[PDB]
RNA sequence: CGCCGCAGGUGCAGAUCUUGGUGGUAGUAGCAAAUAUUCAAACGAGAACUUUGAAGGCCGAAGUGGAGAAGGGUUCCAUGU
């Protein structure tokens, strides 16, 4: 809603910022292993914990 | 032309504030850099800069 | 196709004198160039200069635009090129025996006629300068010299590349990488038509192949560095701006729209700098160039300790010979290397005149 | 190409709703190129945009 | 314009922009945004120019 | 790559190919049947008519409830559809073998498709949502496709 | 010649009987657009606005009985179009339509 | 891996067996609740579906309108693919 308390706020700034593709030049790292961010998570599919 | 925590160790506190004023200001000017463009050695004098503040916080500590 | 061509007398002539007054305000350059002076103040001197004859020039017509198509441009012993600083910006002072690199370019009608020469201010009277200074302005115009007798419809722009290379292999020099020379005609700095100076992989194969044509102006550019031939940026505000009339965009500033219109009314195309305005203009500068409306003509720098030489000119194609309008002063008379060429075609290239 | 975004300006500068607005067929390219609720009322003073008369409703019958 | 700690308030704001740029302030607004970075929109007094004093700090 | 059925002389070959193309695999085996042993110019212009609708396709192995055509008498056939994505992919598998054999330098006026082969590519998932709350697979059927034609005049 | 234009007048009703309610105005558009490629023998063909206009001017299940249309062949003018010609139908406006000839007409 | 001994979590067709994969069904059922679309043009490799214009219709102010609470949490807005 509008309304909404300052921790909840701070809680949905992190959510936000960690939702973002990995960066090309990870893939190019040693021993990388990583494809892409799997933790990645889109609003209409998965609701947040809170 | 960097510092190192054994020649900070003989000086005054006035003078250990005094270098670690214009760190501080180098490393605002630095983050000026980094959100208007700025080069890739004006963002590598980030962390030297910080890791500057830190030796001589440590050094007053 | 509504572009004019060199087959009329007077667009002949108007480039005569297009390169007359570029040389004349070099010369005065270099020799108003000494120990302790400001390269900001030689920029607006050299500046005003233009102006003022540019003015005076015809007086019999004042309908035609006429003006500067590259802002003075003087980087010394640190910096490649495409360098003007503002008033802000803080001066630097001339020492002595530096290599200076003067770039400088005037338009008429919207063709222009660029020239450019690196030398070494107060040369002292019965001394001769040595050092690894010495091969790299002298490699330089040799590559001139090269390039001169062997533009020609016909000679294809990669026997360009490859004999500077050549010439600065045998100087156990570099280029500067990836310096572009350009094809002129009406109203443009940055035809299609392009010279790669010393490629790589990318320049070279997003470079064209292109057969020399009559009746076009070529802006040949040497760039030779001491060293390694990389550039990057040190935090220096860029300057050197032009207007690309391809693209468009909705100005959202006031003083951004303000500020692209003076560079329309002023520079229209050509390249200016922002020394022509200043608190404002560098507040419109960066959301024009946000928007690719502004192309920027960045500073580059080398190392510290490595010295670079350049030269360039506006050569006129036309069939039976071409003929260098603009030209600088070197003399190799009181300037010599402890490397020479020891190449037979190049022999032959340097000892056949145009 | 698309004018989705220069038809809802347009609505918002004349305070009427997008049924009114009418955007000239012949001047695509023009009408694209405002992106600012400034240029739309650039447009709007030279005619390229122009607000629609009210449907007529008419209360003759009724009188 | 400027981004500020989460937790200094606007006295504090008022008081670090006038030392560290010598400048007098007449207001400041205050957001915190979606990322969780606080936004403070300092006024300058009318006898100072937001102006020439961005173009001092280096972000005109 | 390896083609099944590597032509009689490489020489008077071109081969054309596609992987994980995102049409009916019954649709393109279909087509492809009807193509088989074409002269390239007669393929071409039957192709075309298939996107018409002036010339079918006899559904012969994956006909399980295609209805009757009067277009499907030109075969032996009863059960003929004019399936629009095959023919359109089939048509650039065409140009791009044609394309082929001028790279190799040899004359496509006289090209007949001596090999042409429909595969199952992997499946792709998607959902359809059920009368209880349950949920199904939508699975697509793509299918890669691999010709090869040879001269014969 | 193959710029020719001639006037015809098309029985809507005729090609129109038995479709229903909601398709009547859009089958007279596909008849129209049927009756220009058997006539002049041009898969492109362009109804013109105007004509749209008058074959929806009562509603789109009361469809006029009878339209007055002019068809224009034309040269396309983009040869890289695979139509040398194209068919332009335009409506003709009349006041009755007894004793109405198709008739060829200048320019 | 063979041979002499030693020791087993040691042999599968089933268990509405467990996990994984794949068929026929089958190019089938189906994509049918709330009246409705049409013409021209633009962009574009490509247009029944995008955009603009022109028509014809619907919601009919207890709205398919304009705004909020809860809930969502960036879905908002530009640009590009
Ligand atoms: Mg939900
Ligand atoms: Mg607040
Ligand atoms: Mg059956
Ligand atoms: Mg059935
Ligand atoms: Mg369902
Ligand atoms: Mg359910
Ligand atoms: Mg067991
Ligand atoms: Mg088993
Ligand atoms: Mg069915
Ligand atoms: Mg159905
Ligand atoms: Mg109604
Ligand atoms: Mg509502
Ligand atoms: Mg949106």
């Amino acid at each position: 809603s509008s309304h909404k308390t300052f921790r909840i706020k701070r809680f949905l700034a992190k959510k936000q910022k960690q939702n973002r593709p990995i960066p090309q030049w990870i893939r190019m790292k040693t021993g990388n292993k990583i494809r892409y961010n799997s933790k990645r998570r889109h609003w209409r599919r998965t609701k947040l914990g809170l | 032309a960097k510092i190192k925590a054994r020649d900070l160790r003989g000086k005054k506190k006035e003078e250990l504030l005094k270098q670690l004023d214009d760190l501080k200001v180098e490393l605002s000017q630095l983050r000026v850099a980094k959100v208007t463009g700025g080069a890739a050695s004006k963002l590598s004098k980030i962390r030297v800069v910080r890791k500057s503040i830190a030796r001589v916080l440590t050094v007053i500590n | 196709q509504q572009e004019q061509t060199i087959a009329e007398d007077l667009v002949v002539t108007k480039y005569k004198m297009g390169g007359d007054i570029a040389n004349r305000v070099l010369r005065s350059l270099v020799e108003a160039s000494s120990s302790g002076v400001s390269v900001l103040s030689l920029c607006e001197k050299g500046d005003a200069m233009i102006m003022e004859e540019t003015g005076k020039i015809f007086k019999k017509e004042k309908e035609m635009k006429k003006g500067i198509a590259f802002p003075t441009s003087i980087s010394v012993n640190n910096c490649v090129c495409h360098f003007s600083p503002l008033k802000s910006d803080q001066d630097y002072i001339l020492k002595e025996g530096d290599l200076v690199k003067i770039d400088l370019g005037v338009h008429v009608d919207g063709f222009i006629a660029n020239v450019a020469h690196t030398f070494v201010v107060d040369v002292a009277q019965g001394t001769q300068v040595t050092g690894r200074k010495a091969d790299v302005i002298k490699a330089a115009h040799l590559c001139a010299e090269a390039a001169l007798r062997l533009v020609k419809p016909g000679n294809q722009n990669t026997q360009v590349t490859e004999a500077w290379n050549k010439v600065a292999h045998s100087f156990n020099c570099t280029p500067i990488e990836g310096m572009l020379s350009h094809q002129l005609k009406q109203h443009v700095i940055d035809g299609e038509k392009t010279i790669i100076q010393n490629p790589t992989d990318q320049q070279k194969k997003d470079h064209e192949k292109a057969e020399f044509e009559v009746h076009e102006v070529y802006a040949v550019d040497v760039l030779v560095s001491s060293g390694e031939g990389k550039a990057k940026d040190a935090g220096q505000r860029t300057t050197i701006y032009k207007r690309d009339p391809s693209k468009q965009y909705g100005l959202k500033m006031k003083t951004s729209r303000a500020f692209f219109s003076e560079v329309e009314r002023r520079f229209d195309a050509m390249p200016f700098t922002l020394r022509a305005f200043e608190k404002k203009a560098r507040m419109g500068v960066v959301e024009c160039a946000k928007h690719e409306l502004l192309q920027p003509f960045n500073v580059l720098y080398e190392k510290e300790g490595e010295f670079v030489a350049q030269f360039k000119f506006t050569v006129l194609l036309m069939p039976n010979g071409p003929m260098r309008i603009t030209s600088g002063p070197f003399e190799p008379d009181l300037y010599k290397s402890e490397m020479e060429v020891q190449d037979a075609e190049l022999k032959a290239l340097l000892q056949s005149s145009a | 190409s698309m004018l989705r975004l220069q038809k809802r300006l347009a609505s918002s500068v004349l305070r009427c709703g997008k049924k009114k607005v009418w955007l000239d067929p012949n001047e695509t390219n023009e009408i694209a190129n405002a992106n600012s609720r400034q240029q739309i009322r650039k447009l709007i003073k030279d005619g390229l945009i122009i607000r629609k008369p009210v449907t007529v409703h008419s209360r003759a019958r009724c009188r | 314009v400027f981004i500020v700690d989460v937790k200094a308030n606007k006295h504090q704001i008022k008081q670090a922009v006038k030392k560290l740029y010598d400048i007098d302030v007449a207001k400041v607004n205050t957001l915190i945004r979606p990322d969780g970075e606080k936004k403070a929109y300092v006024r300058l007094a009318p006898d100072y120019d937001a102006l020439d004093v961005a173009n001092k700090i280096g972000i005109i | 790559v390896r083609y099944s059925l590597d032509p009689e002389n490489p020489t008077k070959s071109c081969k054309s190919r596609g992987s994980n193309l995102r049409v009916h695999f019954k649709n393109t085996r279909e087509t492809a049947q009807a193509i088989k042993g074409m002269h390239i110019r007669k393929a071409t212009k039957y192709l075309k008519d298939v996107t018409l609708q002036k010339q079918c396709v006899p559904f012969r192995r994956y006909n399980g409830g295609v209805g009757r055509c009067a277009q499907a008498k030109q075969w032996g056939w009863t059960q003929g559809r004019w399936p629009k994505k095959s023919a359109e992919f089939l048509l650039h598998m065409l140009k791009n073998a044609e394309s082929n054999a001028e790279l190799k330098g040899l004359d496509v006026d006289s090209l007949v498709i001596e090999h042409i082969q429909v595969n199952k590519a992997p499946k792709m998932r998607r959902r359809t949502y059920r009368a209880h709350g349950r949920i199904n697979p939508y699975m697509s059927s793509p299918c890669h496709i691999e010709m090869i034609l040879t001269e014969k005049e | 010649n193959e710029v020719v234009t001639r006037e015809y007048t098309i029985n809507i009703h005729k090609r129109i009987h038995g479709v229903g309610f909601k398709k009547r105005a859009p089958r007279a558009l596909k008849e129209i657009r049927k009756f220009a490629m058997k006539e002049m023998g041009t898969p492109d063909v362009r109804i013109d606005t105007r004509l749209n206009k008058a074959v929806w001017a009562k509603g789109i299940r009361n469809v006029p009985y009878r339209i007055r249309v002019r068809l224009s062949r034309k040269r396309n003018e983009d040869e890289d179009s695979p139509n040398k010609l194209y068919t332009l139908v335009t409506y003709v406006p009349v006041t009755t339509f007894k004793n109405l000839q198709t008739v060829n007409v200048d320019e």
